[PDB]
């Protein structure tokens, strides 16, 4: 994607700052509460019944640190997400079976960790290039469907 | 909401459908899966080749219930309790996808209905199929 | 965008077909009686106040018949559209001030116009040709929006 | 459909919001025209610069229509009446926006109630947006 030099160090910077592991373990466990039609995708997680059993969930957390760990790696080559993610979105459509719409929805809820997480400093702009950002690797994972 | 004068063109329009309602569920459903292929990944059990079985089957299906609503339009929350919730609790389909599905049976409607389907009927039918989705995505959360 | 020559030839000789003056008045026309926010734009235009006014309305069937000449002349150039229509994005985003949504919502309409005039010509396999191409277009007058 | 428990999670969430209601309207839609430039069409008589009084002002006005929704949460369609027609009639802003500031509200709010904002309470949150969308829609046609 593209983006400006100041929305690409403003997305580095705060990167840096995030805990892949406990961040991903909230943003995969909200959007499961959130938006529960997602919790299709889960059936073999154990108990995902109320708020609590989700964000408390092992297998919540240790499938949001894979996952957001696969996100950081993006960040790291935000020139080409396309080819950065081709293998895995051949997977999602193939052998997962995952609407694509779902990526869009973890995109949001992971803005609404990063500003729950950081307050004030997840400025307006900063939030603008964090969501052409997400906008991207969801569109890199959905690249790949047929 | 549907205005009296919504409910009768949906009912004359569904009327003409009559007993094509079957076929035309599954002419809509390949619409679907060809022109947007994501919508696939709800169907990954189905054999999804032109013509088969599951397909028709399903689309019957589909067009029953259509039917139904039509019937009911008045009381389509009662009338499709059954299947908003097999809709929430079971199959799960983002929401999103209802928007597809209903802009691949209006296709479907207009291809085969020449006479029938004017500007306000095509208003009618697509105000009727947003609340057919919005009543199947009533219990999701 | 990326369409196969399969696909390339069928959207050329369906479109041969077609009456561009008579199908771009439809297919505004039905714009405005089937998603009436739609109207915001055109008070102009005289009387909008029920179906038969809208389809009826001189300005309504010359506008139609700008847009989709544009359009039809865009069928040429499958291969570039961001190029092609690169100074209307500009100016339907800093003067007209048109909402990108609606770009979608002609093109969906459009769609709708073409089944109805073609009835079983307008096959499931070129209905999908056409919804990439009326996508590439709304995508393409959407590029240069900020 | 908002339970009970929902309704007490958006009573509670909205009352630590308080006075500064306002405020964070403004900060919602200043981030909206950031993130998702094509709302701005919507505003070209508007100074959109950072600080701006015209949309702290309009920023205001939304925030008290949630204030007011809020206090009628039992009653949303008649108290949001007015507001239905005005955006159904004279504003006309297509439907997609709505979902776009209400994602923008959630931040706005996820970033001021650090404890407030729980898994529970978001949740409680976005389905409350989504319905004074679906409000403030519903007459649209
Ligand atoms: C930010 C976008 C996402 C990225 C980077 C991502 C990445 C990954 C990776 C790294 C794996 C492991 C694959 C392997 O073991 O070979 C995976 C698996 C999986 N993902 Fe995605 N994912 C994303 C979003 C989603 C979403 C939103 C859903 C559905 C709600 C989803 C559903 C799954 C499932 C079902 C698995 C399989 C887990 C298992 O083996 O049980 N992912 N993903
Ligand atoms: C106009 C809206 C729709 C109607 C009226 C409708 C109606 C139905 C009905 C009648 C059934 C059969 C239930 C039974 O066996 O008792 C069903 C099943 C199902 N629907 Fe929906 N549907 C709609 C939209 C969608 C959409 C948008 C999708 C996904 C893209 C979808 C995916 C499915 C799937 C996966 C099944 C299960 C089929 C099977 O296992 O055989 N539906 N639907
Ligand atoms: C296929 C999609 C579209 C194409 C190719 C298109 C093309 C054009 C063209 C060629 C013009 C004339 C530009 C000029 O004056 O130099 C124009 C003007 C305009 N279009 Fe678009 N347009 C499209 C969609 C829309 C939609 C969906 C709307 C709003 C509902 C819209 C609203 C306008 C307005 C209001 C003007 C000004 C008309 C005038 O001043 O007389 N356009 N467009
Ligand atoms: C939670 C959803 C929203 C609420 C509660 C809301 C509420 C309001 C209120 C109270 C007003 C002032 C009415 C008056 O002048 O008496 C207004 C005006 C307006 N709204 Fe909405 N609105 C919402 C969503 C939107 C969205 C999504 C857009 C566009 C992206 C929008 C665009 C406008 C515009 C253009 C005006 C006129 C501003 C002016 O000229 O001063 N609204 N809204």
């Amino acid at each position: 994607v593209h983006l400006t030099p100041e929305e690409k160090s403003a997305v580095t910077a705060l990167w840096g700052k995030v805990n892949v592991d406990e961040v991903g373990g909230e943003a995969l466990g909200r959007l499961l509460v959130v938006y529960p039609w997602t919790q299709r995708f889960f059936e073999s997680f154990g108990d995902l019944s109320t708020p609590d059993a989700v964000m408390g969930n092992p297998k919540v957390k240790a499938h949001g640190k894979k996952v957001l760990g696969a996100f950081s790696d993006g960040l790291a080559h935000l020139d080409n997400l396309k080819g950065t993610f081709a293998t895995l979105s051949e997977l999602h459509c193939d052998k997962l079976h995952v609407d694509p719409e779902n990526f869009r929805l973890l995109g949001n809820v992971l803005v609404c960790v990063l500003a729950h997480h950081f307050g004030k400093e997840f400025t307006p702009p900063v939030q603008a290039a964090y969501q052409k950002v997400v906008a991207g690797v969801a569109n890199a994972l959905a690249h790949k469907y047929h | 909401v549907l205005s009296p004068a919504d409910k009768t063109n949906v009912k004359a329009a569904w009327g003409k459908v009559g007993a094509h309602a079957g076929e035309y569920g599954a002419e809509a459903l390949e619409r679907m899966f060809l022109s947007f292929p994501t919508t696939k990944t709800y169907f990954p059990h189905f054999d999804l080749s032109h013509g088969s079985a599951q397909v028709k089957g399903h689309g019957k299906k589909v067009a029953d219930a259509l039917t139904n609503a039509v019937a009911h339009v008045d009381d389509m929350p009662n009338a499709l309790s059954a299947l908003s919730d097999l809709h929430a609790h079971k199959l799960r389909v983002d929401p999103v996808n209802f928007k597809l599905l209903s802009h691949c049976l209006l296709v479907t409607l207009a291809a085969h209905l020449p006479a029938e389907f004017t500007p306000a009927v095509h208003a009618s039918l697509d105000k009727f199929l947003a609340s057919v989705s919005t009543v199947l995505t009533s219990k999701y959360r």
